[PDB]
């Protein structure tokens, strides 16, 4: 009957229409609405999409809804709310929450169970509508749609810390020490005039207790117009976004998001002291829904086990990591062994012993090493792909820098620290400067980086693995001259790399034809897992820790001695790491003869080059 | 004057905890008070786990939720315990006492700081990146009326220089024009430290978040830049005192050298209405106040033989 | 009338020429000096798939000698270097950009470098090619930094925030 002042929305019909919508709607009505042909009605027409989500939310206890606009328009009688929400979002959403308040009761007592409902009474619910209408950029927003729901798209530039907002004031009397709480409306606090206590009753005896009030959380986000839609010779524009309650700390910096929210405009004061305002408002949006652009199940465990039970797991993931790369199977073997890494240990007396494998690729200038590095970048969970051509001498480690937004101090870690526990890929290793090289030296020796600047003395943790690619001086790597002259790298730096591979390119008719054939076949338009590798890698790296047995002793000692029939002691610690990394593959819990045989074969084929 | 009933229950419960715990019968807290008496110390240490077994957490959760309002009663009960068992620790050469809590069950990161824990007892962890000088803070002020020469003492101050209002015992009428007796007033040590998030809690791409932690009393200089420290205390909120009418003309109504953010111009919700503010708008920001700090990241024969067992 | 004007347009704008109040700060020093502005009321800018363009391509096909004529008409002032003009045409068009599965990508864009002794019409040829395609930028030496200026900081005077 009665209508909220100003608008035309009435609660009475809206509540009834919404309950009819929820208990009545199914995928049947949705597929009748869209009816785009080839629409599946296989038992979906009776699934009762809303009621099942309602029940699963009740049993979970979480309050999150994804009501859509097209689905809201689907029902004939509730079509009024579709055009009644775009123009008055706040009141319709207030009705929304009020109806969801008893949507719980409508289903908890259908069978008269023993749910408490008291925690349901205390907790509140809300909705997150999306796909309200056609998406329009910030470059087309008039004052004609203020306080109306819109959908925007843009790049996230920055976020601000949590902002307190007062809800309930708290005043204490300095004479009688009486406490009373005053609600605030739209920001303004209505001051208490005199103490309510009739006996006390003193004028001007009020004191505000700042830390005894009640506060809520706010966040402000900054967006930028996407470069695709901008026209020629223009500068991108910006919009500020208000985020409240559960949605705070959701949008990371640099992401691109599409949001739904209410456009709004407020005045800003001309003079700081005076009451005066200037005749030009500022425009922003209050957001209600945000969209962007571990915990493996038991079935995943079973499929991992059965795949691990394969006869030849080595070759399959040898070919999977680099589908495009043809031949070069040996370097892929080495990279597959590197991605697991030997076990890591730190006993009290001896100290920490390294368990990371370092690989250097070098050779003729027009092979495919860069694509190989960009392949291994994606597979590994946490890693960084940055070239060593330039940048700061401590660009891979901590660099104390002045903050840009605030005139303060921030400690920013580098790329080696940010690749902790993973594989760090370095490109153009030969162009890295003589002064920054020493930094890597402390990374590959002690696995820690120390910074002592601006009154800060501290140490970080590197614990990463280095895969690097380099280029020689000239157009070919002539085998006659030894490695040292061509690669332009210090002998210790080359020596400390666990595996060094030489990629050669010789004019061979068979090889040239075979390469060109599959290259053209790839350009011609006509056994590789997609994400199994990442989960298998995580499982092997986070749960599995092999050990060494005397069977490895017998082979390892005699193999090292036979290699000593100019193999430094580094060689044996390289064989142990490779053998223990192979043991982590073909899932096991202990090393045997096969692992040490594969490791020695790999390290001697490396010697052959 | 209006008094509280829950505060009285907390005050008596704390006295009972101090007097009765004795679990090792050793009277561990009475042993600590005796050690303070003999060594002339000014701070006590209370473990949370020790308190986590009396009243099945009824006292512990009550203290944790509303530490800010219950601290005055805890200190009042401690005063009575000290008077009953060790009067020597009641006067100096009175010692402003401090209570240090530690061993909380769960630890928080800097990105879990929300306004709904303001006033609660928490523990946080972070890496220190800046420390300041040990400045003296005004604790108990003392003034003299210009005309009567009457002396007022123990004028509490919250966040700004507060002088008394209504004059003392005579007929004299006076609203202002006091003279601080800097000699009679009590002072305390004050330090501000800046901390940021740890290297592991930082996401893959992130600009680290920061916080302002206030160390006071005996806790000064215990956190050094570059170290990783675990703080514990109470989460508070600090207003902007410049627009609260500071006495001097030196503030000059928010003199600035850099330009404020236009994005948050009018977006930062400021409350108005109060008479002290006038037509101004008061703003708030979240800071931390710490009571206990821990770190998580002599060739003389006679003195050497003393330390060893 | 809003949004009728965009940066980089030569236009003839009509309106009322009015004095701004110049009040607030720095008004006292001026005293009787005022700003000014123009309230705009009219705009006169000085300067697709349809059957017309469907027939233009057919006409050019019937013309014949498309390759040689297209190469030749490029900068008719300069006489010679006809093979260079053939190659600039291939640069104007673009090769296939095919997105291969599993992450592989192949480029279809053209990279053409023109070396040679000074005073051979080096730097008219280039400028002339910029006219043909609307999407093109002529970047020069260290006088200005635009090739690698993918900066994330912009001290715009209007608001003093980063862009
Ligand atoms: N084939 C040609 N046809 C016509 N004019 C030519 C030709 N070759 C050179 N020119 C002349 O050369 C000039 C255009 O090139 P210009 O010498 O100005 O620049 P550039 O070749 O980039 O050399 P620089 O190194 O001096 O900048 C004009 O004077 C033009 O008449
Ligand atoms: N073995 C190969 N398999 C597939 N493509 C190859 C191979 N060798 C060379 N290529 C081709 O040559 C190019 C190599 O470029 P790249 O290796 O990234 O440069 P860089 O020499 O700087 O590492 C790639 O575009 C790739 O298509
Ligand atoms: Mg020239
Ligand atoms: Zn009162
Ligand atoms: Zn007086």
């Amino acid at each position: 009957l009665r209508i909220i002042w100003g608008t035309n929305v009435s609660i009475q019909e809206c509540t009834t229409n919404f309950r009819n919508f929820l208990m009545s709607f199914k995928y049947k009505f949705r597929k009748i609405l869209d009816e785009r042909e080839e629409f599946i009605n296989n038992t979906t027409d009776e699934e009762l999409y809303y009621i099942k989500q309602l029940n699963e939310m009740r049993e979970l206890g979480t309050s999150n809804l994804n009501l859509d606009a097209r689905n809201l328009l689907a029902y004939k009688q509730t079509e009024d709310l579709y055009h009644q929400l775009l123009n008055y979002p706040q009141e319709v959403i207030s009705i929304m929450d009020q109806t969801i308040k008893d949507c719980m009761v409508s289903l908890i007592v259908d069978n008269n169970l023993d749910y408490d409902l008291d925690e349901i009474e205390t907790k509140f619910y809300k909705v997150r509508p999306y796909n309200v209408g056609s998406c329009k950029g910030m470059r087309e927003l008039n004052p004609n749609d203020i306080d109306k729901l819109i959908n925007l798209k843009g790049l996230v530039l920055r976020s601000t810390p949590v902002i307190p907002d007062m809800k309930v004031a708290f005043f204490k009397c300095n004479v009688c020490d009486h406490t009373m709480a005053v609600e605030i409306d739209r920001g303004v606090i209505q001051e208490p005039a005199r103490c309510e206590r009739i006996d006390c009753n003193e004028p001007n005896s009020m004191s505000l207790i700042h830390n005894r009030c009640s506060f809520a959380d706010k966040q402000v986000i900054k967006l930028q117009e996407t470069p695709d839609f901008v026209p020629d010779g223009q500068t991108p524009h910006s919009i500020s976004l208000c985020v409240y309650d559960e949605l705070v700390d959701s949008c990371r910096a640099g992401d691109r998001i599409e949001v739904t929210g209410t456009f709004r405009s407020i005045p800003i004061r001309a003079n700081s002291r005076q009451r005066v305002l200037k005749s030009l408002y500022k425009t922003y949006v209050d957001v209600v829904h945000v969209k962007k652009v571990r915990q493996i199940t038991d079935q995943d465990l079973a499929k991992i086990r059965e795949v691990a039970a394969r006869e030849d797991l080595y070759s399959l993931l040898a070919r999977s990591i680099a589908p495009s790369i043809y031949e070069l199977e040996d370097v892929k073997k080495g990279i597959l062994l590197q991605l697991f890494g030997g076990t890591n240990k730190t006993f009290t007396k001896g100290g920490r012993y390294r368990g990371d494998i370092n690989i250097l690729l070098c050779g003729d200038p027009s092979t495919s090493k860069s694509q190989i590095l960009q392949y291994v970048h994606k597979i590994t969970p946490r890693g960084v792909y940055t070239s060593g051509k330039g940048s700061s001498a401590v660009g891979l480690t901590a660099y104390i820098t002045r903050d840009v937004d605030t005139k303060q101090l921030v400690l920013e870690s580098g790329a080696l620290v940010l690749s902790d526990g993973g594989v760090c890929c370095i490109d153009e290793f030969d162009k890295m400067s003589d002064s920054t090289r020493s930094v890597l030296h402390e990374v590959m020796e002690q696995q820690t980086i120390s910074i002592a600047k601006a009154g800060i003395i501290t140490t970080l943790n590197a614990r990463s693995s280095i895969l690097a690619s380099a280029n020689p001086i000239g157009s070919r790597y002539n085998p006659n001259l030894p490695v040292t002259e061509n690669i332009d790298l210090p002998p210790p730096l080359l020596s400390r790399f666990d595996l060094v591979y030489l990629v050669l390119d010789k004019v061979d008719e068979k090889n040239d034809r075979e390469l060109a054939k599959h290259l053209t076949n790839l350009y011609l338009e006509d056994v590789l897992p997609v994400e199994f590798l990442t989960m298998y890698i995580s499982y092997a790296k986070e749960h599995i820790h092999p050990i060494i047995t005397e069977a490895a002793k017998t082979e390892l000692v005699r193999a090292y001695v036979g290699m000593r029939k100019t193999a430094t002691t580094r060689q044996l610690e390289s064989m142990i790491r490779l053998a223990e990394a192979h043991a982590k593959m073909k899932l096991k819990n202990v090393v045997e003869l096969e692992d040490v045989q594969e490791a020695v074969r790999l390290i001697r084929s490396a010697i052959k080059d | 004057k209006v008094d509280d009933v829950t505060g009285e229950k907390v005050r008596e419960a704390f006295e009972q905890f101090l007097e009765d715990f004795s679990v090792q019968v050793e009277k561990v807290y009475r042993a600590q008070i005796e050690f303070m008496k003999i060594y002339d110390l000014n701070t006590i240490y209370i473990d949370y786990q020790h308190l986590s077994m009396r009243e099945n957490g009824a006292l512990a959760m009550a203290i944790s939720e509303q530490y800010y309002r219950f601290l005055p009663f805890l200190q009042k009960g401690l005063r009575r315990v000290v008077r009953k068992y060790a009067p020597e620790l009641l006067n100096t050469s009175e010692r402003v006492f401090q209570i240090s809590f530690f061993n909380l069950p769960t630890v928080h990161r800097i990105r879990d700081i929300r306004s709904e824990k303001i006033g609660s007892l928490l523990s946080i962890s972070g890496t220190v990146t800046r420390t300041s000088e040990v400045r003296p803070e005004l604790y108990k002020a003392s003034f003299t009326c210009d005309m009567c020469r009457a002396i007022v003492d123990n004028v509490e101050q919250s966040f700004k220089y507060t002088e008394p209002t209504f004059c003392p015992n005579p007929s004299c009428e006076n609203r202002a024009f006091w003279t601080l007796n800097v000699t009679r007033s009590r002072f305390l040590d004050w330090q501000k430290v800046r901390i940021q998030e740890n290297a592991n809690e930082i996401p893959t791409g992130s600009m680290p978040r920061t916080l302002d932690v206030i160390l006071r009393g005996d806790s000064v200089e215990r956190a050094k830049p570059g170290d990783r420290c675990k703080f514990t205390g109470v989460e508070i909120v600090v207003p902007d005192v410049t627009q609260l009418g500071l006495p001097g003309v030196k503030p000059s109504s928010t003199l600035d050298t850099r330009g404020i953010s236009k994005t948050t111009e009018g977006l930062n919700s400021g409350v108005t209405g109060l008479r002290s503010l006038g037509v101004r708008d008061l703003t708030y920001k979240i800071s931390f106040l710490a009571c206990h700090v821990i770190s998580i990241g002599e060739r003389d024969q006679e003195v050497f033989l003393n330390s060893l067992s | 009338l809003v949004r009728s004007l965009s940066p980089g347009d030569i236009v003839d704008v009509t309106g009322i020429f009015l004095p701004a109040p110049y009040t607030g700060f720095k008004a006292l020093k001026a005293g009787l000096l005022t700003e000014t502005y123009l309230e705009a009321q009219f705009v006169r800018q000085h300067k697709s798939l349809t059957s017309d363009v469907e027939e233009r391509v057919m006409e050019l096909i019937t013309s014949g000698d498309v390759y040689n004529r297209l190469a030749k008409s490029i900068a008719p002032e300069i006489y010679g270097n006809l093979d260079v003009k053939k190659a600039l045409l291939l640069l104007l068009v673009g090769g296939v950009d095919k997105r291969v599965g599993d992450g592989m990508k192949i480029r279809g864009d053209i990279n053409v470098c023109l070396m040679g002794d000074p005073g051979v019409a080096k730097s008219q040829l280039l400028k002339a090619i910029c006219k043909i395609s609307p999407r093109g930028v002529y970047t020069t030496g260290k006088g200005s930094s635009g090739v690698g200026l993918t900066a994330a900081v912009m001290k715009d005077p209007v608001t003093d925030e980063m862009i």
